[PDB]
């Protein structure tokens, strides 16, 4: 038996003064997650490019919790549909960062990707990155994953560029609002909103204000 | 460069002066054929350097100009730098080759409009408001010529002044121009009349465009 005492007002309320209905409760998903004792505790994915975006490096930093062991490995594999385009495997132990050494509980994989399919609102090309925590000899402990979009966002010479080109933001602010369910969001409503936005030539959304 | 007394009067009565080298090669094709030619750098340099040597003590002179309508050539960049080196007390401006070249401290277009772009190839005339905020641009904008006062003219003069007042980096301009270049001729009865291009048997000519 779970017991949850939810307070409508808290000191947190002073930072939640958005122009909107003031409601309360358990309004998003509740879930149970099982992780092994030796587990992926964090991972970051970065994508960097050469001048004309014909070459990319996917860099995945992975962190573990649990007892450190020499047999432990991470494999990061990159998939375009059913095709594996790239892969890298390494034991834990980051580079030296200061006088005390490095992160023994972290590893960074670098994967070369030739002619990557770039992500944008115009063509949302995605790859699948699978992060495998495993023994050297082939026992999977657990896997995590995410969709990966190869794109560069930078400001250069006063212009916000995406993949080297200046964006023109056709945007709208969108609250999480439903006339029947209040601030509880569902897949159908989200999808409905997205289809309507794109059908009406929006390419951008601001998560007003959370 | 003007008659030497002009600067004395501007000093004493109080007017800001743009002193301009006697270099205009408008009729060349392209406009910078001579100004990009190092063989013409000597003749050009003397028109700039001897101007500076003559007029550099006049307080009324606040800005040096490299000339007018001579495109942009390497000779402008050299002389731009010559002035900057000998006299750091005054900005140097020059409109040729697109009004915002490496040879000018001031974006100084002629007849760039307030709101309307004129996107000529190579040498566009941007809206003055737009020009200021082009990516990387930081300079002030003062039009070397604007509001062409030919005959029944100066329509939209107020639009410029509204913009000058609203935008800090829009710092005004020089109207074109002060006085009609008409000349006096006399009829058979000795009555004077105002004459323009072509009235002296001069041909080819450009008619009333001097007024
Ligand atoms: C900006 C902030 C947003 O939350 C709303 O208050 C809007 C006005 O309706 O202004
Ligand atoms: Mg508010
Ligand atoms: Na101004
Ligand atoms: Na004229």
């Amino acid at each position: 038996r779970l017991a949850v005492m939810v307070l409508r007002w808290s000191d947190g309320s002073y930072l939640e003064d958005q122009d909107m209905w003031r409601m309360s409760g358990i309004f998003r998903d509740v879930s149970l997650l099982h992780k092994p004792t030796t587990q992926i505790s964090d991972f970051h994915v970065a994508t960097r490019f050469n001048d004309d975006f014909s070459r990319a490096v996917l860099e995945a930093e992975v962190q573990m919790c649990g007892e450190l062991r020499d047999y432990l490995r991470v494999t990061v594999s990159l998939w375009q549909g059913e095709t594996q385009v790239a892969s890298g495997t390494a034991p834990f132990g980051g580079e030296i960062i200061d006088e005390r050494g490095g992160y023994a509980d972290r590893v960074t994989l670098r994967l070369n990707v030739e002619n990557p399919k770039l992500w944008s609102a115009e063509i949302p090309n995605l790859y699948r990155a699978v992060v495998e925590l495993h023994t050297a000899d082939g026992t999977l402990i657990e896997a995590e994953a995410c969709d990966v979009g190869f794109r560069e966002v930078r400001i250069e010479n006063g212009l916000l560029l995406l993949n080297g080109k200046p964006l023109l933001i056709r945007g709208v602010n969108r609250h999480e609002h439903h006339p029947l369910h209040g601030q509880v969001m569902d897949e159908q409503t989200m999808v409905q909103d997205i289809l309507l936005m794109k059908q009406n030539n929006f390419n951008a959304v601001r998560c007003s204000h959370y | 460069p003007n008659h030497p007394l002009w600067y004395t009067l501007c000093d004493r009565y109080g007017l800001y002066v743009v002193d301009e080298a006697n270099i205009e090669t408008h009729g060349m094709v392209p406009m910078n054929r001579l100004t990009d030619d190092p063989r013409w750098l000597p003749a050009m340099s003397e028109r700039v350097t001897r101007m500076v040597q003559r007029d550099r003590n006049h307080p009324s002179v606040i800005i040096w100009s490299l000339g007018n309508e001579s495109g942009h050539g390497a000779n402008h960049d050299a002389l731009y730098r010559w002035i900057k080196s000998v006299d750091p007390s005054r900005p140097v401006q020059y409109e040729g080759g697109g009004a915002d070249t490496t040879a000018t401290d001031i974006i100084c277009p002629m007849y760039a409009r307030v709101d309307e772009d004129q996107p000529f190839p190579a040498v566009p005339k941007w809206s003055i408001k737009k020009w200021l905020s082009l990516p990387g641009e930081t300079r002030p904008l003062i039009l070397c010529e604007y509001a062409h006062a030919m005959g029944n003219s100066l329509g939209g003069f107020a639009k410029y002044w509204q913009a000058f007042r609203q935008y800090p980096r829009l710092q005004g301009g020089f109207v074109w121009d002060w006085v009609d270049q008409s000349l006096i001729k006399y009829d058979e009865n000795g009555n004077p009349w105002s004459a323009y291009g072509g009235d002296f048997g001069d041909t080819p000519n450009d008619r009333q465009f001097c007024m």
